[PDB]
C-alpha cells in the first residue's frame, strides 16, 4: 500500500553491519512507498572513522543541507551519536518505529523507540507537580527526566503512568483522590544507578503518607541514592570529566538539602570541586580564600550574588544546573557560549501566561523537550493540543492539519491566533524582547531546507 | 475545538501551574 504519511521528511539510515542490510533496504521500501522526500543509506562498517573528526559540521557537509528529520538505527555506538541527538537534537529510533508509524498511520512519538539504553524510562509520561517544587528543583527533575528519555506532560490523563511528588502534605495528592505516586528519588535512582528500580528500593521511592516528619524523607533518600556501585558502567566513561574545575553554587538555588547532596555527589564523583555560596557571606574573602573556583552555577540571571561575582570574577564561567548535565551528555566540558540558550541563567520572565499559551506541530523528541523549557523560561505555557485556548502555533512547515487548521484561524480578525516559526521564540529570549511573529524571518516555514535552522542552534 | 497531538487530558494544566517558591 501507499501514502503521503512521510511526505517532506529526510530519513537516514545507519547500518552497522552487512547482515542489516534486509532490513535496511525493507524500511527504505516503506518510507519510500510512503511518499518520504529522501532516505539516505550510511554504511558505519565500511569506512574507517578512525582519526576523523566527525563534528557538526562534517555532519552538516557529508548529509545535509537540508535537515535530516529522523535517523534511523537500531545502535547509538557510532562517532556522531552526540552531536545528533543533544547538539541538532535529530531524533534517532529504531526499525521498528518506521513499522508501527505505517501500521497507525501517524508519526508516533520517538520516545519508546530510541536505542540508547540509557533511556530507562523510555516508556514513562511523567507529571511533575509545580505545586510541589520550587522552580530551580523543578528545572532538575525535568532534566533528568529528559535525558533519561521519559516525556514530560503538564496535565494528568489515562495516559500519564507516574506523579511526582515531594510528600504527602502536597495539594496535588488530595484534591486528585492506573497511576502511580513517587518521590524525585524514582528518577533520580535511574540516573545514578542506570538500571530499572526493582527490590525493596522500588518500594521506598512510592508516595507513602506515613512520611509526614521532614526526618523520614531525609531517611529514605539517603536509603534509596546514599550509599554505590552502578550498572551500564561504559555509558559515560568519562570519570574526570570536571577535574581542575570547581564550581560556586549560588544560594539562589533552594534545593531540598539531600537533593543538593545527590548534586554535589554528581559533581564531585566526575572529579570536580563545589562550594555552597550562602546569601550572608562576604564574597570577596569567599573567592580570595578559594582562589580556584572558576565556575559559577545559578538560577537566576539576576541574582545579586552573580553581579557582585561577576564583578570580583569577570572571567569566571556563568552557567546553570542544565549546563552541568549538557555537559555529562556531551562528555565533555564546554564553555557556556558554546553551549545553548537554556544553559544560562535564567532571563526574569518575558510573558505571561495570557500572551503566551502556544502549541506546535512537528517536533519530535527532544526538539519537544526544547520549545517546553523555552516557552517555561519565556514566562509562557505549552500545550500538547491545538484549541482556541492557544495564542500562537509554532511550526517549522506547512503540513498537519494543526497548521490548516491554525492558518485558517489566524485570517479572522477577531480570533488573531498567530502562526509563527521557533527562531520568534528563540530569538525573543536572546533579545530578551517580544519581538514581533509576523516578521519576515518568523514567518519562515520552509525551516527544513537548511539544517543550520534547527530549533536549538539560535545562540550557539 | 480540540485538535489532538498525532504521535485527552482529565485535570488540565492551568490548575496546578504555580510553584511553591512564587
Amino acid at each position: 500500500s501507499t501514502s503521503l504519511l512521510f511526505e517532506q521528511l529526510n530519513f537516514l539510515i545507519l547500518v552497522a553491519a552487512e547482515a542489516e542490510l534486509p532490513i535496511a533496504h525493507s524500511t527504505r521500501k516503506l518510507l519510500m512507498d510512503n511518499s518520504c522526500n529522501n532516505c539516505q543509506i550510511y554504511e558505519l562498517y565500511n569506512e574507517n572513522l578512525k582519526d576523523v573528526k566527525t563534528d557538526k559540521d562534517w555532519f552538516m557537509n557529508k548529509f545535509g543541507p537540508q535537515t535530516v528529520h529522523f535517523v534511523i538505527s537500531n545502535t547509538i555506538n557510532f562517532p556522531f551519536y552526540k552531536i545528533v541527538y543533544f547538539d541538532l537534537l535529530i531524533p534517532v529510533v529504531s526499525h521498528t518505529w518506521v513499522q508501527d508509524s505505517v501500521k497507525t498511520k501517524r508519526h508516533l512519538r520517538t520516545n519508546m523507540y530510541s536505542p540508547n539504553p540509557f533511556h530507562l524510562l523510555r516508556d514513562c509520561q511523567v507529571y511533575i507537580s509545580k505545586s510541589s517544587f520550587n522552580k530551580c528543583e523543578y528545572i532538575l527533575y525535568s532534566d533528568l527526566l529528559h535525558l533519561l528519555g521519559g516525556t514530560l506532560v503538564n496535565y494528568i490523563s489515562n495516559r500519564t503512568t507516574h506523579v511526582i511528588v515531594q510528600s504527602p502534605q502536597d495539594p496535588i495528592i488530595a484534591t486528585v483522590s492506573e497511576w502511580k505516586f513517587v518521590y524525585p528519588i524514582w528518577i533520580l535512582y535511574h540516573f545514578k544507578m542506570a538500571k530499572p528500580l526493582k527490590g525493596e528500593l522500588a518500594t521506598l521511592c512510592e508516595l507513602d503518607m506515613q512520611d509526614t516528619s521532614e526526618e523520614q524523607l531525609f531517611a529514605k533518600w539517603e536509603e534509596v541514592i546514599g550509599d554505590t556501585s552502578s550498572s551500564q558502567l561504559t555509558l559515560h566513561p568519562n570519570k574526570t570529566l570536571f577535574k581542575n574545575h570547581h564550581f560556586a553554587i549560588s544560594p539562589d538555588l533552594n534545593f531540598f538539602t539531600p537533593l543538593y547532596w545527590f548534586l554535589k555527589g554528581f559533581i564531585e564523583d566526575l572529579d570536580g570541586k563545589v562550594t555552597p555560596l550562602s546569601f550572608s557571606d562576604d564574597l570577596k574573602s569567599v573567592y580570595q580564600a578559594f582562589p580556584d573556583i572558576d565556575c559559577y552555577i545559578g538560577h537566576s540571571a539576576n541574582s545579586p550574588i552573580l553581579e557582585k561575582t561577576k564583578s570580583i570574577k569577570p572571567e569566571i564561567h556563568v552557567g546553570n544546573v542544565s549546563w552541568l548535565f549538557y555537559m555529562f551528555a556531551l562528555q565533555k566540558f564546554t564553555p557556556v557560549s558554546q553551549c545553548k540558550l537554556i544553559h544560562q541563567p535564567f532571563h526574569a520572565k518575558l510573558f505571561t501566561s495570557k500572551e503566551l499559551t502556544v502549541a506546535y506541530t512537528n517536533y519530535f523528541g527532544s526538539q519537544r523537550f526544547y520549545i517546553q523549557r523555552l516557552v517555561e523560561i519565556l514566562g509562557g505555557l505549552s500545550t500538547p493540543e491545538l484549541t482556541r485556548k492557544n495564542t500562537h502555533l509554532i511550526t517549522k512547515s506547512t503540513i498537519g492539519k494543526k497548521f490548516k487548521v491554525a492558518k485558517k484561524w489566524s485570517l479572522d480578525p477577531q480570533n488573531a491566533i498567530i502562526v509563527t516559526n521557533h527562531m520568534w521564540l528563540e530569538q525573543c529570549y536572546m533579545n530578551n524582547s517580544k519581538l514581533n511573529p509576523k516578521d519576515s524571518r518568523f514567518q519562515n516555514f520552509k525551516l527544513d531546507d537548511n539544517m543550520g535552522w534547527n530549533i536549538g542552534q539560535i545562540g550557539m | 475545538e480540540t485538535v489532538p497531538d498525532s504521535q485527552s487530558p482529565l485535570i488540565p494544566t492551568s490548575v496546578g501551574s504555580y510553584f511553591r517558591d512564587d
